[PDB]
């Protein structure tokens, strides 16, 4: 039996209602279980039995449906309540979990700042170059980092990280890297980072030679 | 109600690891025990169950082979030894105790998991950066080539909070890549110093990067 939450993100602001949806592949019979986990945490118990509250949670949320389709709401979404959320079914084995459904806060958009980094001398001296562009404080998290040396774009090489939902000021940041041997890097000259983000019609264009 | 286990494993490929999952404030074999499996940011995966009575399992078929349940009523533990490890099995691993109706299969109470993470990389330093701009200007780390994780960043030995974003390690090769940048005012720097400082546990190494021009 396999048990599909569909949203994978949802942006929500505090007070909201938000609704999660858990569809079966078969009727379960109202045995299902809902959870909520936290980045680093264990999953935590909120309803069992489709509708049961655990001791603790607080009562804005509540669970209802039937047969094949369920639903986990939250009346007044509180910070507290960012997270993300599991469903899992248990008529029959094997126990299934949804994928999960990650609420996110929503705020103001915002421009990401980007900074370019040629590699510096102490790396040069090891083999190899780093170019870095860090790309911080932006909103909404959809973004898009493009890096071309001499004007051609440069795919091999890069690596992204990002980091979660800021709880301070809910924004997002990337850092991206290019790396290459000394000799590629000295090969050519000029180093660019392109970011495209909905703030702009124009890409943001940092670059170095 | 406490389910305890071990902190995080570091694993060869093809060897195998056993998970403990100590339980006490209940009495043990009148609740079954079951694990779960949880990818880096992805969904969580049903492993199998055991009875701690009669020490009887029932698995989940995809773990066959791969997992084996056992416990130790005698000491009120349950295990879970994973085999032939390869990149795949690197999870965080968590054993759940059932309610006293095992029947109603949910999971109010969970151990706080065990990272096994799969390498064949040897304990690394890592090389430690400095990047410089080339009225706030931004600064940064590179910490690159380590092994395992985690490092320590800090700035200014953490009198800078603020304006820094020290991002999530990624694996380049078979090693790992983080940076930091810090943001400041123009008028502190260069005319003031700013030094990034990584610690890396593993290989009990400390650096101070200062950041110049």
């Amino acid at each position: 039996i396999q048990v599909t939450q569909s949203s994978s993100s949802f942006s929500v602001s505090l007070g909201d209602r938000v609704t999660i949806t858990c569809k079966a592949s078969e009727d379960i019979y109202n045995r299902l279980a809902w959870y909520q986990q936290k980045p680093g945490n264990a999953p935590r118990l909120l309803i069992s039995g489709a509708t049961s509250l655990e001791t603790g949670v607080p009562d804005r949320f509540s669970g209802s449906g039937s047969r094949k389709d369920y639903t986990l709401i939250i009346t007044s979404l509180q910070t507290e309540d960012v997270a993300t959320y599991y469903c899992q079914q248990y008529w029959s084995t094997p126990l299934t979990f949804g994928a999960g459904t990650k609420l996110e806060l929503k705020r103001a958009d915002a421009a990401p700042t980007v900074s370019i980094f040629p590699p510096s001398s102490e790396q040069l001296t090891s083999g190899g170059a780093s170019v870095v562009c860090f790309l911080n404080n932006f909103y909404p998290k959809d973004i898009n980092v493009k890096w071309k040396i001499d004007g051609s774009e440069r795919q091999n090489g890069v690596l992204n990280s990002w980091t979660d939902q800021d709880s301070k000021d809910s924004t997002y940041s990337m850092s991206s890297t290019l790396t290459l041997t000394k000799d590629e890097y000295e090969r050519h000259n000029s180093y660019t980072c392109e970011a495209t983000h909905k703030t702009s019609t124009s890409p943001i264009v940092k670059s170095f030679n | 109600v406490l389910l305890q286990q071990s902190g995080p494993e570091l694993v060869k490929p093809g060897a195998s690891v056993k998970i403990p999952c100590k339980a006490s404030g209940y009495t043990f074999t009148d609740y079954n025990m079951d694990w779960v499996k949880q990818s880096h940011g992805k969904s969580l995966e049903w492993i199998g169950d055991i009875n701690p009575n009669n020490g009887g399992t029932i698995y989940n078929q995809k773990f066959k082979g791969k997992a084996t349940l056992t416990v130790d009523k005698s000491s009120s533990a349950a295990y879970m030894e994973v085999r032939s490890l390869t990149s795949e099995d690197t999870a965080v691993y968590y054993c759940a105790r059932k309610p006293y109706y095992g029947n109603f299969a949910w999971f109010a109470y969970w151990g706080q998991g065990t990272l096994v993470t799969v390498s064949a990389a040897k304990t690394t330093p890592p090389s430690v950066y400095p990047l410089a701009p080339g009225s706030m200007v931004t600064l940064g780390c590179l910490v690159k080539g380590y092994f395992p994780e985690p490092v320590t960043v800090t700035w200014n030995s953490g009198s800078l909070s603020s304006g820094v974003h020290t991002f999530p390690a990624v694996l380049q090769s078979d090693l790992y890549t983080l940076s930091s940048s810090v943001t400041v005012p123009s008028s502190t720097w260069p005319s003031e110093t700013v030094t990034c400082n990584v610690a890396h546990p593993a290989s009990s190494t400390k650096v101070d990067k200062k950041i110049v021009p």
